[PDB]
RNA sequence: CUUGAGUCUCGUAGAGGGGGGUAGAAUUCCAGGUGUAGCGGUGAAAUGCGUAGAGAUCUGGAGGAAUACCGGUGGCGAAGGCGGCCCCCUGGACGAAGACUGACGCUCAGGUGCGAAAGCGUGGGGAGCAAACAGGAUUAGAUACCCUGGUAGUCCACGCCGUAAACGAUGUCGACUUGGAGGUUGUGCCCUUGAGGCGUGGCUUCCGGAGCUAACGCGUUAAGUCGACCGCCUGGGGAGUACGGCCGCAAGGUUAAAACUCAAAUGAAUUGACGGGGGCCCGCACAAGCGGUGGAGCAUGUGGUUUAAUUCGAUGCAACGCGA
């Protein structure tokens, strides 16, 4: 991640690579991991990947 | 519930013309008898008047800004506990909060007539003092302590 | 005192804390806000617009040493990661380089357990 | 004899396996600079760590384990199970043309081999996580859930144990019976003249048709219709326990009863009910206000108590100035 873009101002932008990261990738994580727990679940959200 | 309503306005002041004043008669106005409400909140100008001078009429608003709020906060429960996000309250209550807290502490002077007893506190706003002009400063406590929050 | 005028400030964002630490140009603190020692702490403190005061809070206990032009550095997804920004965008500091490290292993190590209530 | 099955040729994809190296991110620790009164944690807290200078921030070093993104209803394997990268050794699968073999096949009690995780023996290893254990907290109690720590183990080499909801809870092989969309991987072909258009195979998801089914559902990868062989079931509790045999260092595994007792135990589905399940929506339910009760004295009813009787009925809201 990175970040200069000129021009006078203080907007946002601060959601570019934030769509990629976040606090997301970390809650992805922290806890205990799932070991199988995955498998199912990574593989249950199909059942909606669907309709 | 799933309704909404306006206001309940009344006739204004009987002569120096003021509707939210009338609250001042009513919210004061006890047992229904609005007929002496009129002979406290009126007599109460009349005064004042050696007291401040300037118009009854600016005398009350005036020392009245330095008692109506304009932030507080409202208990919200979330995950079991009540957080009390703060929340800055429009002019329409504002003006009544203050009302209320005021003609209160006037009732708890505890020395003699209420015409003084009103006048007092009518006035300690400006100069600042009472328990009324308490409560105005007393909220800002809670408020901001909790900015945390909203 | 030194003046530096470009130097970098990381902020680390904890999901119960925050603190708001001026380093240098070559990594070299220089002053440190924390969100808890901020007057207030516990459930008051993690929020934003608490564990924000923090960071500006800096100048008055930073700014002594004379600085303008800088970048920032974000580690932490802490109830902060921005709120804590704002306040330096606020504060007269100007910006740059705002890039964030946050570190995330290519799954190496194990979280532990627990977190059942 | 050749269609079953098998060999040869050429290619095709893949986390298949064993071994040997190697890479980058991150935690922990140790060291040094900067810098200072907090960090960490939680619902809050406290234990714990800080002025002997932590945390954060930066620089150097050590080590172990795991391989983010890719990555997927994706792939490979008998199953268990198998992910960075590279090399070496090596198993299976699949498609293309033919060539060769010529029923050489299917299944399989016993027998043999492989076996997640925990565990066991010997020697190594040890960063992170964490049985045990020790504090802190919660509670009426809390030998728990939560926090702070933390040993075995988790890692490696060799040997052992052989279990699992070892699950598709569905033995293997073969033959058939509408179709629809997607995945993935070979191969033929079409201005290839496009991404693409049309074929034909291997494996794979979701749907569903006849049929099957107690129903739920299964439905060409069947639970459909047939055949070959094998394993197993015969009411629930007692009990996968006891005794014995066999296996194991052990923990225990395997085989496996009876007495006594019950009239059931049980599967699917239906109606309602309920939930510290979800969605939605109302009522002075709450929220926003005002005024009350419990305080005091007295009135009235009641329970209790008392009395020769204190007539009887009324009892959560929905009894208690109620029948009166
Ligand atoms: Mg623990
Ligand atoms: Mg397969
Ligand atoms: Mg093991
Ligand atoms: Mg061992
Ligand atoms: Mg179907
Ligand atoms: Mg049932
Ligand atoms: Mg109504
Ligand atoms: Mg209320
Ligand atoms: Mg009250």
């Amino acid at each position: 991640i990175k970040v200069r873009e000129n021009e006078p101002f203080d907007v946002a932008l601060r959601r570019f690579k934030r769509s990629c990261e976040k606090a997301g990738v970390l809650a992805e994580v922290r806890r205990r991991e799932f070991y199988e727990k995955p498998t199912t679940e990574r593989k249950r959200a199909k059942a909606s990947a669907v309709k | 519930r799933r309704r909404v309503i306006g206001q309940r306005k009344i006739l204004p002041d009987p002569k120096f013309g003021s509707e939210l004043l009338a609250k001042f008669v009513n919210i004061l106005m006890v047992d229904g008898k609005k007929s002496t409400a009129e002979s406290i909140v009126y007599s109460a100008l009349e005064t004042l008047a050696q007291r401040s001078g300037k118009s009854e009429l600016e005398a009350f608003e005036v020392a009245l800004e330095n008692v109506r709020p304009t932030v507080e906060v409202k208990s919200r429960r979330v995950g079991g506990s009540t957080y009390q996000v703060p929340v800055e309250v429009r002019p329409v209550r504002r003006n009544a909060l203050a009302m209320r807290w005021i003609v209160e502490a006037a009732r708890k002077r505890g020395d003699k007539s209420m015409a003084l007893r009103l006048a007092n506190e009518l006035s300690d706003a400006a100069e600042n003092k009472g328990t009324a002009v308490k409560k105005r400063e007393d909220v800002h406590r809670m408020a901001e302590a909790n900015k945390a929050f909203a | 005192r030194k003046q530096v005028s470009d130097g970098v400030a990381h902020i680390h964002a904890s999901f119960n804390n925050t603190i708001v630490t001026i380093t240098d140009r070559q990594g070299n603190a220089l002053g440190w806000a924390t969100a808890g020692g901020s007057g207030f702490r516990g459930s008051r403190k993690s929020t934003p617009f608490a564990a924000q005061v923090a960071a500006e809070r800096c100048a008055d206990a930073v700014k002594e040493y004379g600085i303008k032009n800088l970048e920032v550095m974000v580690k932490g997804p802490g109830p902060g990661r921005e709120s804590t920004i704002r306040a330096l965008n606020a504060a007269g500091f100007r910006i740059t380089n705002i890039t964030d490290v946050t570190p995330i292993p290519h799954n190496g190590c194990r979280p532990p357990k627990k977190r059942r209530v």
